[PDB]
This record gives C-alpha cells, sequence and structure tokens, in this order.
C-alpha cells in the first residue's frame, strides 16, 4: 500500500540515525582511550627520569 | 404481406434479448469473482497493518 512504505521508511531513518551516533561514539572512545594509553606512558616515563635523578642525587 | 413483416420482426426480436441474458449473467458472475479476489487482498494487508500501526 503507501502508508506501510511510510512506516519503512521511518522504520529506517532512525536506524541511519542510531548507526551515525554509534560510529561517533566509536571514534571518541578510541581516541579518548588512546589519549589515556599515552598519558599512561607519559607517567611512566615521569616515573623512571625520578628514579635517575634520585639515583644523581 | 406486412402480416409476415410483423411475424419475421418479432421472431428476430426474441433472438437478441435470450442471447444477451447468458452473456449478462457470465459478466455478473466474473465481476463478483473479481471483487471477493481483491477483497481477500484487501484485508490481509490491511490486517498486517493493522499489526504495524504503531508497531
Amino acid at each position: 500500500m503507501d502508508a506501510i512504505k511510510k512506516k519503512m521508511q521511518m522504520l529506517k531513518l532512525d536506524k541511519e540515525n542510531a548507526l551515525d551516533r554509534a560510529e561517533q561514539a566509536e571514534a571518541d572512545k578510541k581516541a579518548a582511550e588512546d589519549r589515556s594509553k599515552r598519558l599512561e606512558d607519559e607517567l611512566v616515563s615521569l616515573q623512571k627520569k625520578l628514579k635517575a635523578t634520585e639515583d644523581e642525587l | 404481406d406486412k402480416l409476415k413483416e410483423a411475424e419475421t420482426r418479432a421472431e428476430f426480436a426474441e433472438r437478441s434479448v435470450t442471447k444477451l441474458e447468458k452473456s449478462i449473467d457470465d459478466l455478473e458472475d466474473e465481476l463478483y469473482a473479481q471483487k471477493l479476489k481483491y477483497k481477500a487482498i484487501s484485508e490481509e494487508l490491511d490486517h498486517a497493518l493493522n499489526d504495524m500501526t504503531s508497531i
């Protein structure tokens, strides 16, 4: 019929919206986790430099 | 004379109605069969949308 087609269109539009939001959230999560692991490496490096300075002291 | 004309006219007159009667009833039956076909097709997806009414 006709209204069934409208329902089919609507039931896919929200699917597209959800997929777009999912992609955005995935990108943001990956970027944040990469920054966090980089800061972990930074903290390890800072600990090593503190240890070396304590050795010189 | 004109009597013969009357006999011929009346005799041929009966021909047209009776032959057309069968065609008329066949037309009615075929029309009704097609209408029933459409009604059977009509209610199915109608109820499907009734279920699909607001999901």
